[PDB]
RNA sequence: CUUUAAUGUUUGAUGUUCUAACGUUGACCCGUAAUCCGGGUUGCGGACAGUGUCUGGUGGGUAGUUUGACUGGGGCGGUCUCCUCCUAAAGAGUAACGGAGGAGCACGAAGGUUGGCUAAUCCUGGUCGGACAUCAGGAGGUUAGUGCAAUGGCAUAAGCCAGCUUGACUGCGAGCGUGACGGCGCGAGCAGGUGCGAAAGCAGGUCAUAGUGAUCCGGUGGUUCUGAAUGGAAGGGCCAUC
RNA sequence: GAACUCGCUGUGAAGAUGCAGUGUACCCGCGGCAAGACGGAAAGACCCCGUGAACCUUUACUAUAGCUUGACACUGAACAU
RNA sequence: GUUUAUUAAAAACACAGCACUGUGCAAACACGAAAGUGGACGUAUACGGUGUGACGCCUGCCCGGUGCCGGAAGGUUAAUU
RNA sequence: UUUUGUAUAAUGGGUCAGCGACUUAUAUUCUGUAGCAAGGUUAACCGAAUAGGGGAGCCGAAGGGAAACCGAGUCUUAACU
């Protein structure tokens, strides 16, 4: 256990989201990555650990 | 097991 | 309530005008059918006037080549 | 305290020397790189060797290590 | 009397032009984060019923 | 409005009193030459008690059922899914309550790429400092290391550092491997967008093989695809996910 | 089931009147005895099995009669607070 | 004294006596969708249930568990609104 | 008959005669055969009744897609070598 499932939501206004896992105890900061958004068809910033 | 536990309390068939 | 009509059926209406009512009268579709579409199946060799029916691109060419009109 | 075993993984050589293969055909499934990739042969993430062109399978030993290499001679 | 259709089967199989049956792939309802995108992408399209299973499907769907 | 006192008051509660509902298995009268029943008169209770509908608790009093399989008989004990090795007879596969061990994760870096680098152990000398901390030289040669079992691998390192980063991308996929099937696995290349590098190039997670659960029924977001007279909506479908 | 129904040693679905080898034995009654015909009688009652049955138990599960709680109805009038 | 009519007559059951507990009479309790009936034409020196079992000497410690009896402050909690 | 395996001391039959177990209805698929053929065929019903009438229907001649929809194509995708 320990690792929790989170969602990475797109910052392009689309609802597209990626799913991953995170260790909340060790890393409390929010994961922020640049990923491809298929709706707008460009690489944008994806944020959130929820 | 061959024929135990009692049969007719001893008489075999009896009746029924 | 949707049906498809072959080019072969166009000549069976008896009248030259192909409508929803005329197709029903010729026992081609059915009383409850409300929408119909003519497709490229078979061939049409007689001028016919198709009214109020969707027609495929292929069927349109065939009907017009035979001398018909799609209203 | 015993009695446990895993499922067999069907590893091994699938196409032997001289066999005509099509691009993409798996030649050998292996755990480690017992056989290494040569000309027109690729190595997968699990070290599976596969053909990148049509032709015949060729086994050879090369190098100062005399290691085994599989190549596809385009025919 | 008339044969009755197995209703559950009728919601899972659809007959094709040459007489086969198409169906949706399993393993794409939940528990999806751990699955790879490649794996999930290949499960999305519809597939045909295998030869060994056709007999069972045909029995369940007499009016297909 | 500030801030509040009454009074009236939908009502609420509690107490007291009352009689007219209702109770009487108190007395008397009549039907009636009848310890049933009914009517009448009177006393005692009295809006309680009791009964209907709804509702929480209790309920072997009664009822319907369930209570696994393997197994050198059955029970007891052990076992049931997945990974590694041996048995396994030099392709694959191959049994037993045969012999031995592990897993039900971890990681936003422990992933990508560019540049660089190379162990264990021993000997000799050297402050504290000794069997072993740290430094210098030599021998040696991977006996070391690998996030975790075992096996196969690994120097062009797959092992160890540093810079920049998000390819742990989206749509697809020639062709193969392996399963009775459900499935699972490997994959060049193509389109879009991206990182690293001067560039050729490399990148669709991690040295590889365990780290997992069908369908149903629901939940959340997106999408008019559908929308039972019509316009909407509810519900359904499709895509992502729990 | 049908019989022209001996012993022994072996063999054999593993304890033979019937198979092999061998020994013995004229044909047929009557009175007696029970060693064998795995003798007769009852589709083993022990044991296991069947996703069999019935009764019984309980803090197994799900119900439920009964008992009990409140709300509303049958159900009204004063007055004080 | 009683008992497994038909393999068990006993150390089993009953018993006088003892104790606990319920019950104020339209009694508790039982049979009954109910009316009613038994208890009883009885009334706590009575009636029901449970356990023990003439008589003699006696019957110790534990109320945490489970049940029963009592308590009410608070917590939690149904229909309803 | 049942079995890996029965002269088996494994099951069943004292004997004879008579009776005694894969059927029927309606759907669906395949094969043979007959009619007609891009068509084939009617049901109830009517009827001088196995004729004739009745084409309501059903199956086939087009598929793809969850669907709107498109159509010898269509779905997938922003678009497909
Ligand atoms: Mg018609
Ligand atoms: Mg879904
Ligand atoms: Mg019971
Ligand atoms: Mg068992
Ligand atoms: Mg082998
Ligand atoms: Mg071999
Ligand atoms: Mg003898
Ligand atoms: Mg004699
Ligand atoms: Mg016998
Ligand atoms: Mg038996
Ligand atoms: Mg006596
Ligand atoms: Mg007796
Ligand atoms: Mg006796
Ligand atoms: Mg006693
Ligand atoms: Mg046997
Ligand atoms: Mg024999
Ligand atoms: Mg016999
Ligand atoms: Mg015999
Ligand atoms: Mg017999």
């Amino acid at each position: 256990g320990i690792r929790e499932k989170i969602k990475l939501v797109s910052s392009a206004g689309t609802g597209h989201f990626y799913t991953t896992t995170k260790n909340k105890r060790t890393k409390p900061e929010k994961l922020e990555l640049k990923k491809f958004d298929p709706v707008v068809r460009q690489h944008v910033i994806y944020k959130e650990a929820k | 097991x061959v024929a135990a536990x009692x049969y007719x309390v001893x008489v075999x068939i009896x009746x029924x | 309530i949707t049906a498809e009509i072959r080019l072969s059926d166009l000549a069976k209406v008896e009248g030259g005008v192909v409508d929803l009512n005329t197709l029903k009268a010729a026992n081609i579709i059915g009383i409850q059918i409300e929408f119909a579409k003519v497709i490229l199946a078979g061939e049409v060799t007689t001028p016919v006037t198709v009214r109020g029916l969707r027609v495929t691109k292929g069927a349109r060419a065939a009907i017009e080549a035979a001398g018909g009109k799609i209203e | 305290r015993n009695g446990r075993d895993s499922e067999a993984k069907r590893l091994g050589v699938k196409r032997f020397g001289g066999e005509s293969v099509l691009a993409g055909s798996i030649i050998v499934r292996q755990r480690g790189t017992k056989f290494h990739a040569g000309a027109n042969v690729g190595c997968g993430r699990d070290h599976t060797l596969f053909a990148k062109a049509d032709g015949k399978v060729k086994f050879e030993v090369k190098g100062p290590k005399n290691r085994k290499f599989i190549s596809i001679e385009a025919e | 009397p008339k044969i009755k259709t197995v209703r559950g089967a009728a919601k899972r199989f659809k007959k094709t032009g040459k007489g086969g049956f198409k169906h949706k792939h399993a393993n794409l309802r939940h528990i999806l984060t751990k699955k790879a995108t490649k794996r999930k992408r290949h499960l999305r399209p519809k597939a045909m019923v295998s030869k060994g299973d056709l007999g069972l499907v045909i029995a369940c769907l007499p009016y297909a």
